[PDB]
């Protein structure tokens, strides 16, 4: 009955940051392409004392796409992923689903 | 908590005794025992025939490891069992004629056919294994086509099958009927329904099924949106391509690169789950079920030692926050204030839920079983359900449990299965407290585990086997009770799934033998309730209580299951249906035989009767008059109890509590007097090499001075004993004085001032804080001093007595200078005198003795030592005294003992190295304060006048006057013993355990596991089928399942989403209308006698009847009503430790008054010999005194009752009771030995369980001298009756008295106590050629005879003890529990004897030690084995032949042996019970074949019991581990187990007052504890 108090600690540890970053996530439409993803994530792993660690697979799909993930080093860790075109894309997708994934967790 | 019991899987059983038949169950457990039950009922008609016994299976020859058939049958029951390995030869010599049961291979059967080696005329029963299959019905099929079938049915076996429970077999309904139909032609058998489901469905009624459908969810925006995640986490992981050889690439590692598991499956089960959940049930069910999955995969996080397992895993955590986040987030925008969050809670709950909560609705004594076929969706449901009753007003009174079927694996991890089992304990134990209502179960409580009665039953999952959905319909048994399915257009096919179950329950119970009463009948029963009289035992009183014909089924089913026995025995009436045809009418008539345990045996039969219903009320009827009629029902209709039965009254008399009843009590807490010579001749003087004094010998006789007792009482002949004091070995004697002398009053007061100057300061016994007077009624005891005559007699010395008159303060002083100028010397007057040195601390001298004459010693001589020069010198410096004259040789002293009890007349010799030579009180202290040795001055040592030899004679002797107070009441205990009796007279261990464990485990194999197979075949296999055609009768349930249909779309069952003389004419068709208006009269209800006139009115007027054998009754039945078929179903020895070695009756004087006093020795004073010597053999033979007794006067009572006799009557408040009537306490002393404090010649307080220790202990008195009988006059003297009572008057006989003579009444009546009448066998002939069963039962028993080596004369007492509780195909005698009852005492006090007679003589602690480890009901099994009490012994219960079987194996793959038995006795300081206590049964039967001579037991018992007491006995258990128990008022603590790392080690712990905590390791609890226990010997030395 321990992650119960794990889960819920988690959910209070991150909704208890002071970041604007996060508001302007949270007001912009966020399938807009005008920000600076991958970036921005860079910016919130240095601003909230974690690494954001990008890693690509070594697997491409049955259809050619490339595949990134993102480790969010949050206690407990945070797991993100994106497929895209270019590992570009495949990590920029990546960095945007460490995006929503924070702003379904900023939510408050 | 009362229901309605059957004899289920024993139904199976008589109907696989009278006709072919085929079982259906579902454990290959209950198969077995069936079929072994079988093959031994069968297998006494098989014996006296010759035939052979066969058992036809498939699963043989797997195994070089024994099969389990082969196993069970082999070393279980009767029978010697051959099992035919694939690739033997199949030897053709003895194996079907010396061997009964053969299990073999059809193939097998079918050489032994085809060769003519065996008759089908010499083959008793076949049983085929698993006839279900096809493959089965291929090989049987042949061999009755070639064998089986042309055999005529005067020449054919007994054929039974077993098969998979056919009511779930795998196979469309066309192919059910048409296996039923092809089996029971085939197999030339009938098919039978009865399993548990069965039993459950036929008694105890349906519930209302119904179908619910459920609306479908109406998806919103959370609903979609975490679909949306759920499905990205699905494609992100399937769009994975996952390759071992793409990230490892390890060349190497080919065995690894398919041992490291997917990183995917956990994550696919995780996400599918929620899927599932999402799509019926909902999104708050998957947040509640992705928090748990939350909680088992961050568990998942930690074990994971890979990389991308790691990651996915990671992922999959990441997705169960998400998904918290969601609803978390969706389920609080409603929970705002003043707002309830249950209507968001239904709301997102999908209609199933909610339809559900209506069903929970509907039932404002609930009982809800809940089914569920996953248990995180138990765990959800539960999880909804505590939610809702901790919020919802409306279905506020619900207190829920659950539980999972995942036991985890234990060859892996047991502690956590542990508490799986302890979770489910718990909640069980919660449930049946009738203070708690709803379950959520999961398929562990399908099948073996029992519930009890619950109304409403919700199966979630739509069923997919039939025995889920029937097992639900039978944990519905309280009507009205609703069977209820959830479902949410597949309400079709679900209904037409209802229907197949349907036609499959309507083939099941239409294929049964018994059948429950239609709703007719019921109505024929409510109609005619009150047309017959209720029979009442009182039927005078108004509110008595009453047994119609409506409540006697009731009465009767409870009178058969309160009756206690064990619990793998089920006992139940057993009723059968006889069809009469008389005068146009049909008449069903049924019989009712109550069980074997039941003293009524003889069958009850009832009368004919129109209906079933009405014709069963009226024979449990007739069963409740003639129960009541012989006594086995009370007044009150109960039945009788072990604490409510009362025996007859006059024994009754030891139960009345005492005024000292009315620190609990009874538990732990002038005359020429008698003259003798008291002669003390050496017989062996100390050797010198044990003179470790050197010193010289002083004999006792040497001297002629000696000593006399004169007495006013008796002195009785004792023979002759051995004082071993320093001296030596000194026999003592009673010379017979040829004088007796008057009285002389100065004489005798020089006597006394003698007596006074002896036992106050020569041997010093009357100390002060004292009062004495040697002059009383109560003895008259002088001990006097004589001097023996030159020519042998020994006359008396008055000249000493008045010396020592004159002389009784001999006392040295302060002796001046002069006198010792003046003391001459002479070595006569030191020759043998007593030397007193004066010179310092005269207020307590000490006596110093001669030992040497030295003329080469002086005080001018060297002193030895270099601190002075002389003895002059050292003792002028050292006290400053002067020595008048050195002239003069020195004296060579030696030092008394410091210790009086130096006589102990066995050894103390031998006990002298015990205590430094009396321990020295004085020596070691007067030697340290005098350094060098003691060689002292004839000047400064004057004379005591008191010589030498006389008071070496004076010091073997003494401390007699406390014990002339202690025996007088042990002679008087024989003067009144011998007054009421008639006889007497008025005038390594790590490595053992590794294997062991090993062994066990992997030699059990069939361990609960095979519930567990079981349990891993009961869902899922349900299969085998043989064929379809396309006959009409296929297409007939084409319109029956269709019409089943419309039932089901007919009945409300689917629901939308949205003249009393026309009675008694009708009771009697056949009884003319005259007789009955006559029979009536003023008489409104006409008792059962009226029918029974009209009965034997009919059967005078026609005397020919028809009979019929069916049903689920029994053609066990048998003899005293069937058997011979006539129509009348209308009314009726070595002398070497013998025990009957029995010294003459007349002529003995009884008990001599020694081991009187023996056993008047409490042992908290523990003088040498305490009276727990023979304590143990009291209780132990108290017990074979009373039994006996309660055996033969109540001869026909089940003998739990006599047990609570036996409890209340050897009870040591019983005897405590018996003894304060007979007041032995004040007899009995509990006082030291101290002559200062407790010692009073002429208050010992005592526990209450030590005076019961007390009054047994008097009867080991009685118990060598007399034999065994006379005691029981003892106990005839000690108010428990234990002889047949013999009321007459004066005999007046004049060549003795009669033995057992009492005393004369005041109206002059005779008590005479016979012995026990030779008893009447139990033969109770009901039967005409019982002796004909008696002989053909015990086929076999020939071996029985010559391998426990007796032979019996009658057998009844023998088929007695082989009857087990449940044994009822026997019908002459009872159950083997009496046999137990009189089994067990005369066993305990055969072997508590031998161990008390044995050489070795065992310490009272080590016999209470050796009772408890010599012999308990383990090594009774264990050697039941060795003798083969396993193949001889008789039962027919179910769960205890598996159970037993288990235990076999254990003694099987070890071998019989001792090893593991003793060892298990080592931590018994047990799986079965039976087969342990048949040992004592058959020694009960050796009691009362052999009347009453334990000489005949012992001698039979002597040759196979030898080599295991030996070995118990050369095992040594003498151990201070008993002090180490004891020594504990706070001291000796010992802690619970507490398991270790490993698990197969326990360390103990004790705690040791004020000295500290040891621990000690083992490989269980009790060799930890031995270990603790030794560990804290060796710190504590």
């Amino acid at each position: 009955t321990q992650h119960s108090n794990k889960v819920s600690q988690f959910h209070k540890t991150l909704k208890n940051a002071t970041g604007k970053k996060l508001l302007k996530l949270q007001k912009t439409c966020l399938k807009n392409n005008k920000i600076d993803y991958i970036k921005l994530l860079g910016e919130i792993a240095t601003e909230n004392q974690f690494e954001v660690t990008y890693v690509d697979i070594e697997e491409k799909t049955f259809s050619g796409q490339f595949q990134c993930l993102v480790q969010l080093s949050t206690l407990p860790v945070g797991v993100c992923h994106g497929s895209g075109p270019t590992a570009a894309d495949a990590q920029r997708h990546a960095a945007q689903n460490a995006l929503e994934y924070l702003k379904i967790m900023t939510k408050k | 908590t009362v229901f309605t019991p059957r004899d289920f899987q024993v139904e199976l059983l008589a109907t696989a005794y009278e006709r072919n038949t085929i079982i259906c169950l579902g454990h290959r457990s209950s198969k077995e025992f069936i079929a072994l039950k079988l093959l031994q009922e069968l297998s006494r008609r098989a014996r006296r025939h010759g035939r052979v016994s066969v058992y036809l299976s498939c699963e043989v020859g797997t195994s070089t490891e024994p099969c389990s058939i082969y196993t069970m049958l082999t070393h279980l029951t009767d029978l010697r069992v051959w099992q035919e390995q694939p690739d033997m030869q199949i030897p053709f010599d003895h194996c079907w004629t010396d061997y009964h049961v053969s299990i073999l291979r059809p193939e097998g059967f079918l050489y032994l056919l085809e060769t003519r080696e065996l008759l089908l005329s010499r083959v008793e029963l076949i049983v085929l294994e698993d006839c279900h299959d096809s493959a089965v019905y291929q090989r049987i099929r042949p061999l009755f086509e070639n064998h089986i079938m042309p055999a005529p049915p005067a020449d054919r076996p007994r054929i039974l099958g077993l098969a998979g429970p056919l009511h779930s077999a795998g196979c469309e309904l066309q192919q059910l009927s048409a296996m039923l139909a092809t089996l029971e032609q085939s197999v030339l058998c009938q098919i039978e329904s009865a399993s548990d489901i069965v039993t459950v469905l036929r008694y105890c009624s349906r519930p209302h099924e119904y179908i619910v459908q459920c609306a479908p969810f109406e998806m919103d925006e959370l609903s979609l949106v975490l679909a949306d995640v759920l499905n990205t986490h699905k494609s992100f992981l399937l769009d994975h391509r996952y390759d071992p050889y793409e990230i490892y690439g390890t060349d190497q590692f080919m065995d690894e690169l398919k041992d490291i598991p997917d990183p995917k499956v956990d994550p696919l089960n995780v996400i599918n789950s929620l899927l599932v959940v999402l799509h019926e049930m909902g999104p708050w069910c998957t947040q509640r079920a992705a928090h748990h999955f939350y909680q088992c995969n961050e568990k998942l996080k930690v074990k994971t030692p890979h990389e991308r397992h790691y990651l996915l895993y990671c992922l999959v955590s990441t997705a169960l926050i998400q998904l918290y986040s969601l609803c978390e987030h969706a389920f609080h925008r409603h929970l705002g204030s003043g707002s309830d969050s249950r209507q968001t809670i239904e709301r997102y709950s999908s209609p199933k839920v909610r339809r559900l909560l209506q069903t929970l609705r509907c039932f404002k004594t609930l009982c809800a079983l809940i089914y569920c076929n996953q248990n995180h969706t138990a765990r959800v449901l539960f999880e909804l359900l505590a939610e809702i009753s901790r919020r919802d007003p409306d279905l506020k009174f619900l207190r829920c449990q659950y539980t999972t079927d995942r036991v985890a694996d234990p060859t892996t991890e047991p502690k956590e299965a542990e508490l799986e089992h302890r979770r489910q304990e718990e909640v069980l134990k919660r449930f049946r407290m009738h203070d708690c209502n709803v379950l959520i179960g999961t398929s562990v409580l399908e099948e073996g585990i029992d519930v009890p009665k619950c109304n409403l039953v919700v199966r979630w999952d739509p069923p997919t086997t039939y025995r889920s959905y029937v097992q639900c319909k039978g944990r519905a048994r309280a009507a009205p009770a609703y069977h209820v399915i959830l479902v949410a257009s597949t309400t079709k096919d679900l209904v037409h799934q209802m229907a197949q179950y349907r036609e499959i329950e309507q083939m099941l119970l239409s294929k049964c033998a018994n059948t429950e009463p239609p709703e007719q009948e019921q109505c024929e029963a409510e109609r005619f309730s009150a047309c017959l009289a209720a029979y009442r035992p009182k039927p005078h009183l108004l509110t008595g209580a009453s047994v119609d014909l409506g409540s006697a089924i009731a009465l009767v089913n409870k009178y058969c299951a309160r009756l206690p026995s064990d619990t793998f025995t089920k006992l139940t009436a057993l009723w059968r249906c006889t069809r009469n045809e008389r005068a146009g009418v049909t008449l069903f008539q049924y019989t009712l035989r109550l069980p074997i345990n039941s003293p009524l045996k003889h069958d009850i039969v009832g009368l004919p009767m129109p209906t079933q219903t009405l014709a069963r009320r009226l024979a449990a009827l007739q069963a409740c008059v003639e129960l009541h009629r012989i006594g086995e029902l009370d007044d009150q209709l109960q039945p009788i109890g072990k604490e409510g039965f009362r025996a007859l009254e006059p024994d009754w008399e030891c139960f009345e509590l005492e005024p000292e009843d009315e620190p609990r009590p009874g538990t732990t807490k002038g005359a020429p007097c008698y003259l003798y010579f008291i002669q003390l001749t050496l017989q062996c003087p100390i050797p010198e090499e044990q003179n470790t004094r050197g010193r010289k010998i002083y004999p006792p006789e040497d001297a002629q001075q000696g000593f006399g007792i004169l007495t006013t009482k008796r002195i009785p002949k004792l023979s002759a004993f051995s004082i071993f004091t320093r001296s030596g070995e000194v026999k003592v004697s009673l010379e017979l004085a040829k004088e007796r002398v008057i009285l002389t009053s100065e004489q005798i007061v020089c006597i006394n001032g003698f007596l006074n100057y002896t036992f106050t300061n020569v041997l010093r016994l009357q100390k002060f804080l004292m009062l004495f007077d040697p002059d009383s009624t109560e003895n008259c005891v002088f001990i006097v001093p004589t001097v023996k005559a030159p020519a042998g007699g020994k006359h008396i010395d008055w000249q000493f007595l008045e010396l020592i008159q004159a002389n009784g303060n001999t006392m040295p002083r302060a002796v001046p200078d002069e006198e010792r100028q003046a003391q001459p010397f002479d070595p006569q007057r030191f020759q043998d005198a007593v030397v007193m040195p004066w010179y310092r601390n005269q207020d307590q001298p000490q006596y110093f003795y001669v030992a040497e004459i030295c003329p080469h010693l002086s005080p001018l001589s060297c002193f030895p030592g270099d601190n002075y020069r002389t003895f002059k010198h050292y003792y002028l410096v050292k006290y400053g005294l002067t020595i008048q004259n050195t002239s003069q040789p020195l004296l060579d002293v030696d030092h008394t003992s410091a210790r009086l009890n130096f006589l102990t007349p066995r050894y103390v010799n031998r006990k002298g190295v015990a205590l430094p030579t009396s321990s020295e009180e004085t020596k070691r202290a007067k030697r340290e304060n005098l350094e060098q040795k003691q060689i002292l001055v004839p000047e400064l040592c004057t004379v005591h006048p008191f010589p030498a030899s006389l008071w070496r004679t004076a010091v073997c002797l003494p401390c007699i006057l406390y014990r002339i107070n202690g025996l007088l009441l042990a002679d008087d205990i024989r003067k009144q013993v011998s007054a009421d009796l008639g006889l007497g007279r008025q005038q390594t261990a790590q490595e053992v355990e590794k294997r062991q464990k090993q062994l066990s485990i992997i030699q059990a194999t069939n361990a609960n596991e095979r519930q567990y197979q079981q349990t891993k075949n009961l869902l899922i296999g349900f299969n085998f089928k043989h064929e379809d055609q396309k006959e009409p009768a296929t297409i007939r349930y084409e319109e029956s399942i269709a019409k089943l249909k419309t039932e089901i779309e007919s009945g409300g069952m689917l629901v939308p989403h949205d003249s009393m003389m026309e009675l008694l004419k009708q009771l009697l068709p056949y009884v003319n209308e005259d007789v009955l208006a006559k029979k009536l009269g003023d008489r409104r209800e006409l008792l059962l006698s009226d029918l029974v006139e009209l009965n034997a009115d009919w059967v005078a007027r026609h005397e020919q009847e028809t009979y019929n054998v069916m049903g689920c009754g029994d053609s066990f039945d048998n003899y005293n009503d069937h058997h011979r078929l006539n129509l009348d179903e209308k009314q009726l020895l070595p002398a070497g430790f013998s025990f009957d070695r029995q010294p003459d009756l007349v002529g003995h004087p009884g008990p001599s008054p020694s081991i009187i006093l023996q056993a008047l020795t409490m042992s908290n004073a523990n003088d040498g010999i305490n009276l727990e010597r023979l304590e143990t053999i009291g209780d132990s033979f108290l017990k074979y005194a009373i039994t006996t007794y309660l055996y033969i006067t109540y001869e026909n009572v089940h003998e739990g009752k006599l047990s609570h006799l036996r409890s209340k009557q050897v009870a040591n408040l019983n005897l405590y009771r018996l003894g304060r009537r007979k007041r032995l306490g004040e007899y009995m002393i509990a006082t030291k030995f101290e002559p200062h404090d407790n010692w009073l010649p002429p208050q010992h307080s005592i526990p209450d369980k030590s005076i019961a220790d007390c009054v047994e202990a008097l009867i080991g008195a009685y118990l060598i001298e007399c034999g065994p009988r006379g005691a029981l006059l003892f106990m005839a003297w000690l108010g428990v009756r234990v002889l047949p009572i013999t009321r007459q008057l004066d005999g007046g006989n004049q060549e003795q008295r009669i033995p057992g003579s009492t005393k004369p009444n005041a109206e002059n009546v005779v008590t005479v106590y016979g012995a026990w009448p030779t008893p009447r066998s139990p033969l109770l002939h009901f039967a005409p050629n019982a002796t004909e069963e008696l002989d053909q039962l015990l086929s076999g028993f020939e071996e029985f005879e010559e391998s426990l080596g007796y032979k019996f004369r009658d057998r009844s007492y023998l088929l007695q003890a082989m009857t087990h509780a449940s044994y009822t195909p026997n019908r002459l005698t009872d159950c083997y529990q009496r046999l137990e009852f009189l089994g067990d005492a005369v066993l305990d006090y055969l072997i508590t004897r031998h161990l008390y007679e044995d050489p070795r003589q065992h310490s009272p602690g080590a016999l209470t030690d050796l009772r408890s480890a010599l012999v308990n009901n383990t090594i009774f099994a264990s050697l039941a084995v060795r003798h083969g009490f396993h193949k001889f012994f008789r039962h027919l219960s179910p769960g205890l032949n598996d159970v037993i079987d288990r235990f076999v194996r254990i003694q099987q793959e070890n071998g019989h042996c001792i090893s593991e038995e003793y060892y298990l006795l080592s931590e018994e300081e047990e799986v079965p019970k039976a087969l342990g206590d048949v040992f004592e049964s058959i020694a009960g039967a050796i009691f009362l074949d052999s009347n009453m001579s334990l000489d005949v037991v012992w001698h039979v018992y002597s040759n196979m019991m030898s080599p295991e007491i030996e070995q118990f006995s050369n095992s040594v258990p003498k151990s201070p581990i008993r002090e180490l128990l004891e020594l504990e008022p706070e001291t000796a603590k010992f802690g619970k187990p507490e398991k270790l790392a490993d698990g197969r080690r326990v360390r103990v712990t004790v705690d040791v007052f004020c000295k500290g905590t040891f621990r000690g390791i083992g490989r269980n609890y009790r060799i930890a504890k031995c270990t603790a226990a030794k560990c804290a010997l060796r710190q504590l030395k």
